[PDB]
RNA sequence: CUACACCUGAAACAAGCAAGAUUACCCGCUGAACUUAAGCAUAUCAGUAAGCGGAGGAAAAGAAACUAACUAGGAUAGCCCC
RNA sequence: CCUGAAACUAAGCUCCUCUCAUAAGUUCCUUGGAACAGGACGUCAAAGAGGGUGACAACCCCGUAGUCGGAGAGGAAGGCUG
RNA sequence: CACGGGAGACCGAUAGCGAACAAGUACUGCGAAGGAAAGAUGAAAAGAACUUUGAAAAGAGGGCUAAAAGACUUGAAACCGU
RNA sequence: UAGCAAAUAUUCAAAUGAGAACUUUGAAGACCGAAGUGGAGAAGGGUUCCAUGAGAACAGCAAUUGUUCAUGGGUUACUCGAUCCUAAGACAUAGGUUAACUCCUUGCAAUACAAGAAGACAUUCGUUUUCGUUGUCAAAAGGGAAUGAGGUUAAUAUUCCUCA
RNA sequence: AGAAAAUUUUCAACGGUGGAUAUCUAGGUUCCCGUGACGAUGAAGAACGCAGCGAAAUGCGAUACGCAAUGCGAAUUGCAGAACCGCGAGUCAUCAGAUCUUUGAACGCAAGUGGUGGAGGUGUAAAAACCUUCAUGUUUGUUUCAGUGUGGAA
């Protein structure tokens, strides 16, 4: 201990052999999700890749000023979108239970877009029958055969 | 007297008495004498033994 | 003397191929009593090959056998462990497909009232 | 004397074979293996403690009977009452 | 790249391997205890040391 | 830091373990009777002999079972006086005599 | 001494089989490079262990 | 009191289950000293070694008796930050 | 406003295992025990990764590439969709 | 960790796992446990025919082979003989 | 070079061999002197035993010789011993303790206890009857059913052969 | 100029000791990816065996360096003898059916012992000898039972 440099901060007084992480696998890791992200669009190919999501506020006062894409959809707003939680989970929705809305403008948006989803949408049935809540649409859709991202379709 | 009776049935040969050896090397040897009926000279003719 | 052809084997009977089997067996004696006395290489070969022989007799008199007892208890679970499925241990002790898939009523319900569909967003 | 001439007492021997481990570690006196402990009916072989150990005795030290055929049969999905057949379809 | 690591420690480490102490007009270097072998008495771990 | 004798007493795995090889039998009383209680049992002295480690002699004392056709053999402490042979009264009308047992009112 | 058990008599005559000499033919082979047998052992020099 | 029923325990028998192995990773316990404090008890090494009991392909964790007080967020797990 | 165990009835795909096959100099000189060397003339190349052949060989042999290609056999602790 | 795949500004027979090899082997310890040394003839055995002197090892002739490279590639130093 | 000096001792001729102070026969001289340098065992050794052969190495000189090398061959039991019995002891089972591992009890048998044995008919069961609390291991000098003489092999023999 | 040798000594060449250097590698080492897949259907480990000529290592288990099936389609090879040209060679590969001694969680009891019980099979005039079978815990049941446990008709 010598000079006016700022006091050392230990750092490997315990054995730290045992406990280092290495990031080789890193490589190989992207790739790999890579594909598997691919290999879900190709089974899943009709339908959209990532399942719909609804905006908020962030929960500092730091961050209110921003937004930030939601983990569900309030109960409140599938309602006045007229969908149940079931059925907008069958259609692709992303549902939250928990949350609650404390504002009319948080309503709004949610509302804005699930709409903006319905509108958009193309529902196959079992072929060639049609249905009524949320609809289904018409056979012709199935050559229309759509891969979309939700970025596009609903921003 | 499994070794008595195996050896009748196998030679048509009247064992008079048998006994026991445990070699090192890990074998049983069998000394064997035949009754007066038989000849141990003859057994050892037919099964190629001289 | 000549080779042993197996489909020739699994043609004959039980009772063929067991006097067989003593047959050579008899011939093994025989020939090692050749060894030990005088002998020449022909009685050698002899040897190996009535060896080999006899493991093949007994081979096809037990696949005989057992087609045989698998004959009986075709049908029916409860077989002699010999024949029961042996993978592993772990793999036996397992749940089956049914009982893997196997639902719950409220289940079946959901899926059949909900489940999931295909869709298409357009841009 | 502790020494040479203390050597010439020693006819004794306190270990015997032990039927599991086969070696002379077998305590007639303590009816134990001080290497496997025939007796304990649980392998005794210290692993933390130190470390030579299991590559002279343990799994894959001597011949293995039934498991190396796992590996090979692993792959091919543990067949049960399969025969091989003919690529050239003989009926 | 590196040098074994293993349940035994980094590689030439794999001894159990002591110091003899300085009576024995012989280096204080570690050394390998045990009979029978040319190894034995051999240095013990450390750079100088051949192993 | 060694552990004294006076400790080494109490360990019995160890050196200090009674040698018992000799012994013959507890001495101890016949079994209480309902004929100990009620009644007098008599039996004889087969002998009186010496336990290795014992400064009394024992008294080797035959009983006739009450219950069944067994001779029972006891060991009681030798009174002095007592004869091989003797004929020892155990019970509650038992008399006072030298070696009969009898309660203590 | 007299006494033995099988297993005694057993062993004992296993080491006394692999107590042989490399057989002269096998030198001759053409993927070896056994000279010898390097396992041989001497009842004098050496002891076996059996209890 | 008997037959009989039910509760409780017992023997033999039928069909199935556990007993050991594995070590890198995982779970539940148990648990020190060398070492650092330029001495040394608290402390540190450190919930670390050794020891014990359990698994699996991963384990564990997980649908809030959570955060936050903001125009709030919302299972668990890993990365980055803090 | 929706759904479908039973039964009846068509066509299919996925994944795994074991096998079988594929370009183009062995032309000429010189030095060599050996040419796979240095020269002269040639070729194939979605193949000039790498090996083996008496030597630092694309072209002699195995391979490499076209090949998530073609052909044959058997599979699902008894795969998947009408 | 086990069986597999592929790879590397790793190591290259006192290095690299202790083990390139009948290596957790030979060997030691009552025992728990310890644990080494040891890889390269040649393209091909063509591994030295035969003569001679020797009791024999071996020497001298003679020969294989590109070369003895002959228990074997190169063949440094210390040490030793001429 | 130090050194190869304890344990009284060797010598002669023949033979064999390339070679003999160190091998074999014979002839002499001495030693252990039945508290042996003799004849057999236990522990320990494990083939060191027997025969034939023999280059190197080893047998701290030597060797034609070997406890060494190579090749083959040798260990026979109703009566010997193990095996059975109990001892000092010890370990299961049962019950209890431990995080667990482990640990505590048990012949005078239990810190346990609905634990056994026998008979007969039946001859399976079953039937039936009788009496009943419940384990094992530890001795090649202890206890302990019965064999001897003679002969034989290169090497085994109270074992094989003969006789009793 | 004890102007020779021997000794002591410098340098070189050749020879001897010795195994450095150089060049290699069916090895190691580390990284990434794939599967986790042992066992009372007796595992991991241990013992003893198995080749015409075999000790070890590796394989195998009285069917013993191996049977069967399948694919390659002519060798193994150190010696000797056979087998095979496709009725098919092979120390080849693949591997899905068999063999699997004595053991070991290890199992009737016991064990430094191939010792010794019960039941069944066999054998005999009766035996001996041989063979198969029996561990503990637990979830159901089946059968037979005990309890001055609770009820209780004729
Ligand atoms: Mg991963
Ligand atoms: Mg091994
Ligand atoms: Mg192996
Ligand atoms: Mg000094
Ligand atoms: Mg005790
Ligand atoms: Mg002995
Ligand atoms: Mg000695
Ligand atoms: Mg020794
Ligand atoms: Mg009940
Ligand atoms: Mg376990
Ligand atoms: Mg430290
Ligand atoms: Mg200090
Ligand atoms: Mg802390
Ligand atoms: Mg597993
Ligand atoms: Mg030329
Ligand atoms: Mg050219
Ligand atoms: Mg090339
Ligand atoms: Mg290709
Ligand atoms: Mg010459
Ligand atoms: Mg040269
Ligand atoms: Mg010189
Ligand atoms: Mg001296
Ligand atoms: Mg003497
Ligand atoms: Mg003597
Ligand atoms: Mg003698
Ligand atoms: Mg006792
Ligand atoms: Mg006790
Ligand atoms: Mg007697
Ligand atoms: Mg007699
Ligand atoms: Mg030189
Ligand atoms: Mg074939
Ligand atoms: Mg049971
Ligand atoms: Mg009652
Ligand atoms: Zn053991």
């Amino acid at each position: 201990m010598k000079h006016n440099n700022q006091l050392p901060v230990a750092q490997l007084r315990k054995h730290q052999q045992f406990r280092i992480k290495t990031f080789f696998n890193q490589a190989a890791q992207k790739k790999a999700r890579l594909h598997a992200r691919r290999a879900q669009a190709a089974a899943v190919f009709p339908r959209p890749t990532e399942k719909l999501q609804p905006v908020v506020r962030k929960q500092t006062q730091r961050y209110n000023k921003s937004t930030k894409l939601g983990r569900g959809f309030t109960l409140q707003e599938l309602k006045a979108a007229g969908i149940s939680a079931a059925f907008a989970q069958s259609i692709g929705i992303k549902v939250d239970h928990r949350r609650k809305n404390r504002c009319q403008e948080s309503l709004e948006l949610n509302k804005k877009r699930l709409l903006a989803y319905v509108s958009k949408l193309v529902l196959f049935p079992r072929h060639q029958g049609k249905a009524k809540k949320g609809l289904v649409n018409d056979t012709a859709d199935t050559s229309s055969a759509a891969q979309n991202a939700l970025q596009t379709s609903v921003p | 007297p499994q070794i008595k009776s195996a050896f009748e049935k196998l030679y048509n040969v009247k064992v008079r008495s048998v006994n026991t050896l445990n070699t090192i090397t890990g074998n049983k040897k069998a000394y064997i004498r035949l009754a007066a009926d038989s000849d141990s000279l003859t057994l050892a003719n037919k099964i190629g033994l001289i | 003397d000549k080779s042993v052809r197996v489909f020739k084997l699994r043609t004959q009977t039980e009772e063929q191929l067991v006097g067989e089997l003593g047959k050579l067996q008899t011939e093994l004696s025989q020939l090692r009593i050749a060894k030990i006395a005088g002998g020449t290489a022909n009685k050698l070969g002899r040897i190996g090959i009535v060896r080999k022989a006899i493991a093949k007799y007994l081979t096809i008199i037990n696949e005989k056998r057992r087609q045989a007892v698998k004959d009986q208890f075709k049908g029916k679970s409860l077989k002699p462990l010999d024949i029961r499925v042996k993978k592993t241990r772990a793999i036996r002790r397992k749940l089956t497909k049914k009982q893997r898939e196997a639902v719950l009523v409220k289940t079946q319900k959901k899926l059949n009232n909900f489940g999931l569909r295909k869709f298409a967003l357009k841009a | 004397t502790r020494g040479t001439p203390a050597f010439g007492k020693r006819h004794q021997k306190t270990h015997t074979l032990c039927r599991r481990c086969g070696k002379a570690t077998y305590h007639k006196q303590k009816l134990r293996c001080a290497a496997c402990g025939y007796p304990d009916a649980k392998m005794r072989r210290y692993d933390g403690w130190g470390q030579k150990v299991r590559d002279r005795k343990g799994q894959g030290t001597g011949r293995m009977r039934y498991m190396k055929t796992i590996a090979r049969r692993a792959k091919n999905g543990f067949r049960s009452g399969t025969q091989a057949a003919p690529k050239v379809k003989a009926a | 790249s590196g040098v074994k690591i293993s349940t035994r420690g980094t590689a030439g480490m794999g001894h159990s391997a002591e110091s003899w102490g300085t009576g024995r007009a012989v280096a204080r270097i570690p050394r390998v205890g045990g009979s029978g072998t040319h190894r034995s008495g051999q240095a013990a771990f450390g750079n100088q040391c051949r192993k | 830091g060694r552990v004294i004798r006076a400790q080494r007493k109490g360990r019995a795995n160890g050196v200090y373990k009674s040698h018992k090889s000799g012994r013959i039998a507890p001495a101890q009383y016949r079994v209480y009777d309902f004929a100990e209680r009620q009644g007098y049992i008599r039996g004889c002295i087969r002998d009186i002999v010496h336990e290795p480690g014992r400064g009394a002699p024992l008294a080797e004392v035959a009983f006739r079972d009450p219950y069944r056709y067994k001779t029972n053999k006891e060991h009681f402490i030798a009174a002095e006086g007592q004869y091989s042979g003797q004929y020892v009264y155990c019970g509650l009308k038992a008399q006072i005599a030298v070696g009969n047992v009898l309660p203590i009112n | 001494g007299a006494n033995k058990t099988l297993n005694m008599k057993k062993r004992f005559g296993r080491k006394i089989k692999q107590n042989r000499p490399l057989p002269n033919w096998y030198r001759y082979k053409s993927d070896t490079n056994i000279r010898y047998n390097s396992k041989r052992r001497n009842w004098r020099r050496t002891k076996l262990k059996i209890y």
